[PDB]
């Protein structure tokens, strides 16, 4: 949608300037990590259909308060819908990992997500834990794949946490 | 960019990132250091390109400069060099992005309605950017002038 | 506001006529059960801080809104939710004696939808709470006035939906 | 049209009167008269 | 009504209803049968009230029939007897509603500026309600005249 | 009293007191020879109401009698009957007043402060008061407890 | 603002005694003559803008005090002293129902002495106006309640002179 | 954090941050490794704290556990340990942030409206924090007990 | 309102867990760059009446806008234009001291289309004033601190257009 | 806000020029009618309860907009409607005296078309009221000043419609 | 003007205009035929005034045009003579209004905050205006000395 390149375009377009020395060195900082971005995005989709299955069984073994008849993950009508609604958070985290910033996450998944889940009774709470379990379970397959890891590939994920979850402090 | 265009196509089919667009993107990002030292030299010589293509346009189209044309007078022909200053400035955004969605969203999609509303001939700009291409291929080396010259050749197809 | 007499009166005032016998029939039915409601209003105001405790432990406590992430996790935001339910017990008991849901309309439910949607307050948990509260007041007042008190609770959950 | 507003927000308002005499710039200038730009301020002096 | 004073004067302190004010609710729904018989009899002879209390009003204040006054001619006195029928109807609302407030909102809070903009005297209609209460308390019973005559007494005592 | 609440309400409207409310004082004075039997019956059972409603409260909440609550010991259960007797020494001040104006200014206005300041939870205090006003309703008649029990049950919602 | 009912309540709690036998016949004296007061206080409101018709027209209307030079000669000083007489009637009728002059020295008699010596108001004209309005009420409530209204009228004139 | 309340106290005065408060920020950032060592030793013994302070609360107040009061079985006593687990978690958040504003916006605004609806004593929560203070300050170092215990008293000022 | 510290301990509160080693590393990434910001916030605070002075002379002065027919012509409009610029330095130093542009979404980007459109303020001169102000600020504060400050100037004008 | 002198200053201020010989005759046409408008206002204010009386007597009285099935019917809504017609006349005195309709566009025409749909009062009767107010006024003041008062009458009617 | 604030003083009380200030409007409009005659004399010799008010200023305070001062340069005086030329435009606006609010709304309100920012001294521009006052009152006769010098006084006393 809006790349880290194209975010730096309308960071410079609206002031009407060319590409100066700061433009030529911030953009080179994106390109030196681009080999590490793409190969991390391959191994995230190595077992991405397994990666949601290992996360949600580790979720629901951690919060039973979502299996026994309470909050909505009760039937397989809910549970297989939960695995799909989990799988969007894994799939859109692949895009913004390649795209540099989180503006793909900003206007594809985040907008309306506080208002979709409130209309259904889906809690926003364990969804943050569901991305928080996918926070480190994505870093394992990058680590076991030999990719270095760091803020890139561990950021898209907390931008799905710090902007989806409501501010307490 | 290409990286937006590879996501947005893969988002529409609602699959993951394919092995196809994993290698279009990886081949883009290992050419990323090559395109910025193309796009710096356009911005490093922006006062020469505008002056040379400004010298190259007005001898090709003397109906513009002559009175009763649109760019007539020293305030008006200073704006037509500013009118070409933007399109050189936009092309450097397209060389860095690897596509023309900086060109498309900023400098293409309403051009013919605007230039009809300003009085200028639309095809006279299409000669000028084509004259702007003929000084930009004399800057670069040969294997890069095919890459950066294609972004000039896209802008001709939007005008005419 | 508006009252069930002052809605029967104002129906026959904008027509300009005098008191019709159908309107007189519409005032005797308010006066026949007026002695029931006046005893019903005291028994809720006795237990008004008690009912909300018996309501919030019926459907909200030990659940996923008073747990990390929900809108009642922050314990000085859950204190809003108790006095948010103090309003809907107070103004419904106002509307029981009024004979009219017009207390709830232009005072409570006029901008209630826009407040909750501008905060991320769950609508579907509020209707989960208020319909749980309707069972508790009907247990305390009896099944006679619980039909009467159940109407104005259902007016709250309808306009909020 | 709802809008998700924060925990603490400041609506930005325009001083009906002098432009610099907003209280967000100088809080020690809010006790002043607004002068000819603002509305007419009334006060009670003469009691009968 | 009885609730409309009590549901507002306890909402403003944001408390529940005090059981002294629940006496006021109890205090009447036992009187609602007695409050309904009297307004049925008031409406049931509403033609005899206006034709009698309108009649000897002009034996008491003959100025408004006289030329130079407002209600000169039968085309204005029948317009004048509309306000007698309006105020008779507003009595019968206030007896049934139980207290002071519905006659106050519909027919009282503009009458010093309605009647001044009409040019009519504000005191002379206040003479007529005392004759409208004279013929009404002459035809009803004795025990309700301490009730129904006092709802007349408010719209006297805030008119003049 | 109900006389006192009516005249301060009529001062706010800056008019005389309404004929809707003048029914109520007239209804208060014909029931002024009805309220006094409730007052004398609480004289004859004030050693019986409090001594039963304590054990009714201590079987409902026996956290008080455990060592650590705010009334543990024989010197400390003195006040947990004396503060209950003090609330029985408040209703008979307002049975014959009709309403809650001696109930507030002696009992209610800072009662969230001082029981917190003495460490006693008011939810236990309101429980025995609720345990008190089940026995006093059974002692009185069915018509007496129909209105005084509504007047009894103000204090439980007012305290907690 | 407190009545005779609250006053015997005020003098009973403070010494540690209950609602004794001697307080009841103070209340039963209120409950005996309280039926007289509701017959009294309605008829004053029938003539509340008609006592002030007679207030000027007996002792103030065609006198030398209204003649240019006196105190009651201005239109800002005329209409300020009909409301200043109308308030003295309305607060008397509150005390007519209170059984107590303890609404007078809170809202009427608080600053009323010094505001007449400073504003040039003659004291003798008011007590020739207020005591003149005692006997016109004696023709409107009957014989006995005007003597009850004459207590608070004299409590005005004891608290004005 | 300490950045936030050095801004919202400098925004009310509507001027910049003076260097009288910038040095305390400058001493805060260089002392970052000290507070993590306070926090990790605090959260590393989270079962040593609550199992000890839960006993010391119940010796100070045995009436929560005795039949009649609040917490029973291993369910309602366990959620009493959940709230002490929250406040142990909520006090290590202000230690890392260096300010009492993250414990403020979560738990120093409004529980005196809240705990009275829950039926728990407010002051008996505060005796649980003083047992939590004496356990953690005995575990922590001699100098930082005057710093970590400088947040423990702030919870006592919230409830009591 | 939050900063780099209170975004970490907000996002790690709401998962229910304590502060962990993945989030402490985010705090140490802020604590490694904290010493750079306090040197940066000090030097701007000593030159707040001078960064505004040069940047107005960089792009705004001797233009159409300074001249009559432009917007900042009247002295009354002119001072305001310094004042409506001086919030853009003070709130940008607050977000530079925070490490989060959450102040800038909250205090200084609310009405910033609708105030400036309903006052005749051109948007396109304010964006040109701000990167005229960013160039003199990054020259004053250094190359390393200039790009951290350069995020929060380009956060403002991207949200302002 | 502004008048015929302040506007022609503000028309000649934002051009940057002085007062030329093309704007002095805008002042000289104002100062020639300066004595005409001040005599026009002093007969408005002496008749201001009769211009509003004769305006409603041709449009609103004895119709069925003051019927019980009507908008005007309750006397709360009558005395507002004379007063909502008072504020159309009194500001029309002002703009004639100022020579510019800018005071009408600030306070009268603030949100008046959007209040009236939010209230439910008809607009098509209001243009019938002010155009009945226009024919009363021009007969009273004079056919010179009734022409310039007729512009500022219809400028309200241009804004309502 | 007088008329635009006699409106506002009468609008905020919601009254019509008193006839005392209707004398003030009527005396103003017959003074309009002579006040514009003052303003035509003032704009007819602006270049005789501004050149002379510059040379009466720069002899008095020679530090501002000597280098090291703010108005140093060939063109920097030409803005600073233009910056004093603007007050001659406004005084001719203040002459034809009979008032000082076109001086106030245009040339007073933030004049301390401009020259603090630009660096010119605020009294040094005020001494040019009294130097401009000495020549412009020498342009006119006796009866136009005080009527022009009063608005010259108000711009001096506000800036200084
Ligand atoms: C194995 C012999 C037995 C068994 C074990 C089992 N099941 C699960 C997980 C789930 N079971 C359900 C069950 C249902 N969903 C429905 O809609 C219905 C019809 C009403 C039923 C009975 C669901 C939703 C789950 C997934 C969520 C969960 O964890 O409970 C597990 C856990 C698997 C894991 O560890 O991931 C186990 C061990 N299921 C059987 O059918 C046998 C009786
Ligand atoms: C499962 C781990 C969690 C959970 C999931 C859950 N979700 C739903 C329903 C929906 N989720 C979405 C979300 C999106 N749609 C989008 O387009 C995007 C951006 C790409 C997102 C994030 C939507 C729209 C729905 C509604 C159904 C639909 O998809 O059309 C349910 C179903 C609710 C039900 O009971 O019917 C569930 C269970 N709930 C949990 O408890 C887990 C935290
Ligand atoms: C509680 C069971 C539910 C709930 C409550 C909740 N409410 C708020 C915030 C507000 N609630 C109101 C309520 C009203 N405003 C009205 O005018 C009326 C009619 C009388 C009512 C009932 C308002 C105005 C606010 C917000 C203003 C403010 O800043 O406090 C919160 C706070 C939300 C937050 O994040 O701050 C909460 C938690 N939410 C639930 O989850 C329950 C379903
Ligand atoms: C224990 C030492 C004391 C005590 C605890 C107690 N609490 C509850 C119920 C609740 N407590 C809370 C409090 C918080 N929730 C939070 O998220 C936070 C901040 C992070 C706080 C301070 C809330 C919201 C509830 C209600 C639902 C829930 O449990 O979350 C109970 C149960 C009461 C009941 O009736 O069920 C108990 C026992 N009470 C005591 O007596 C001790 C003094
Ligand atoms: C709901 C409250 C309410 C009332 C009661 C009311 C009365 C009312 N009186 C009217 C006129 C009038 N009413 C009167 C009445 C009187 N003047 C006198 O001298 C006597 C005191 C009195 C009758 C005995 C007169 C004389 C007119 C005509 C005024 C005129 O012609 O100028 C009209 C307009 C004529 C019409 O519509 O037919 C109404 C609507 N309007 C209201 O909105
Ligand atoms: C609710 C209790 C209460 C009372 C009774 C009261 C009286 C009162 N009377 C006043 C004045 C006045 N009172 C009078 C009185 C009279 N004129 C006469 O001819 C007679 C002597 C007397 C007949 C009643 C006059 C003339 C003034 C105004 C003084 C003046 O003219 O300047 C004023 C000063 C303010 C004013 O009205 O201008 C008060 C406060 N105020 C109260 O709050
Ligand atoms: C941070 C919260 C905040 C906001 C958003 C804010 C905006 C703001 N800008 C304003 C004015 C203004 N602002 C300008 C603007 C400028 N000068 C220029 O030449 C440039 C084109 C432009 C900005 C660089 C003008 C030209 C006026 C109008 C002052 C007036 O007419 O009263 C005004 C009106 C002045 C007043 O208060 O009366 C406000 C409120 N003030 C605040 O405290
Ligand atoms: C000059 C600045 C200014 C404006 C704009 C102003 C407007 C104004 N006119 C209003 C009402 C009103 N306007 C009318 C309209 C009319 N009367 C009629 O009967 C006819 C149908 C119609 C005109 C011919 C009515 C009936 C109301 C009262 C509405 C109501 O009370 O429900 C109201 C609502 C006030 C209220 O009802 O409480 C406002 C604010 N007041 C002001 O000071
Ligand atoms: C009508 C309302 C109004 C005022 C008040 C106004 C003031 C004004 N004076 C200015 C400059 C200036 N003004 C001066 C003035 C002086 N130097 C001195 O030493 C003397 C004391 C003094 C004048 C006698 C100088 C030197 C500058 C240029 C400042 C610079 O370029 O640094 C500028 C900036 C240049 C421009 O934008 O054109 C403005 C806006 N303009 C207006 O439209």
């Amino acid at each position: 949608m809006r790349d880290a390149v194209t975010s730096l375009i309308k960071n410079y377009d609206i002031t009407g300037r060319y590409l100066d020395r700061d433009a030529i060195d911030s953009l080179k900082s994106y390109f030196v990590t681009g080999t590490a971005r793409v190969q991390a995005a391959a191994t995230i989709t190595a077992n991405a259909a397994e990666l949601v299955k290992q996360a949600a069984s580790q979720l629901f073994g951690d919060l039973p308060e979502l299996i026994r008849p309470g909050g909505n993950a009760y039937t397989t009508r809910r549970y297989a819908a939960c695995l799909r609604d989990m799988d969007y958070y894994l799939r859109y985290a692949t895009y913004a990992l390649v795209a540099g910033d989180t503006d793909v996450l900003d206007e594809r998944v985040l907008q309306g997500l506080r208002e979709t889940y409130n209309s259904l009774g889906v809690p926003i709470g364990p969804t943050v834990v569901g991305i928080g379990i996918l926070k480190d379970l994505a870093t394992e397959k990058v680590q076991a794949a030999g990719i270095e890891v760091g803020a890139y590939l561990e950021q898209p994920f907390d931008h799905l946490i710090s902007e989806l979850s409501e501010t307490d402090v | 960019s290409i990286v937006t265009k590879s996501i947005v196509n893969a988002d529409a089919e609602a699959r993951y990132l394919s092995p196809g667009e994993l290698d279009r993107i990886k081949s883009f990002v290992t050419s990323g250091e090559r395109r910025v030292r193309i796009a710096e030299t356009m911005t490093g010589a922006r006062e020469r390109i505008i002056k040379e293509a400004g010298n190259q346009l007005f001898q090709k189209r003397p109906d513009v400069v002559s009175p009763g044309g649109n760019a007539y007078g020293e305030e008006m022909t200073a704006t037509c060099l500013r009118d070409l200053d933007y399109y050189l400035r936009l092309i450097t955004y397209g060389i860095v992005a690897g596509d023309v969605t900086p060109i498309e969203e900023i400098g293409v999609v309403g051009v013919r309605e605007m230039y009809k509303s300003l009085g200028t001939p639309i095809e006279a700009v299409a000669e000028g950017v084509r004259a702007m291409k003929s000084v930009a291929t004399s800057l670069l080396s040969g294997e890069d002038a095919a890459e950066a010259g294609a972004y000039f050749d896209y802008l001709i197809g939007a005008m005419s | 506001m508006q009252d069930a007499i002052t809605s029967v009166i104002n129906s026959s005032d904008v027509q300009g006529k005098y008191l019709d016998a159908s309107a007189i029939q519409k005032l005797k039915a308010y006066f026949a059960t007026g002695e029931l409601r006046v005893r019903a209003a005291t028994t809720i105001s006795a237990n008004a801080a008690n009912i909300v405790k018996e309501a919030v432990a019926k459907s909200l406590l030990y659940s996923d809104i008073t747990r990390p992430g929900g809108n009642m996790y922050t314990t000085r935001r859950y204190a809003a939710c108790i006095r948010d339910l103090d309003y809907y017990l107070r103004y419904a008991t106002y509307a029981m004696l009024a004979g009219d849901p017009s207390i709830l309309d232009e005072r409570v439910l006029n901008g209630l939808k826009e407040t909750y949607n501008s905060l991320g307050v769950p609508i579907g948990a509020t209707v989960q709470a208020i319909q749980a509260m309707k069972e508790v007041t009907a247990g305390l007042v009896g099944a006679d006035a619980g039909k009467e008190m159940g109407i104005y609770f259902d007016y709250i959950c309808s306009g909020l939906s | 049209r709802p809008a998700p507003f924060g925990k603490d927000t400041r609506r930005i308002l325009i001083h009906n009167g002098a432009g610099i005499d907003n209280q967000l710039s100088n809080p020690g200038a809010r006790g002043n008269a607004p002068g000819s730009l603002g509305p007419k301020v009334f006060k009670l002096d003469q009691l009968p």
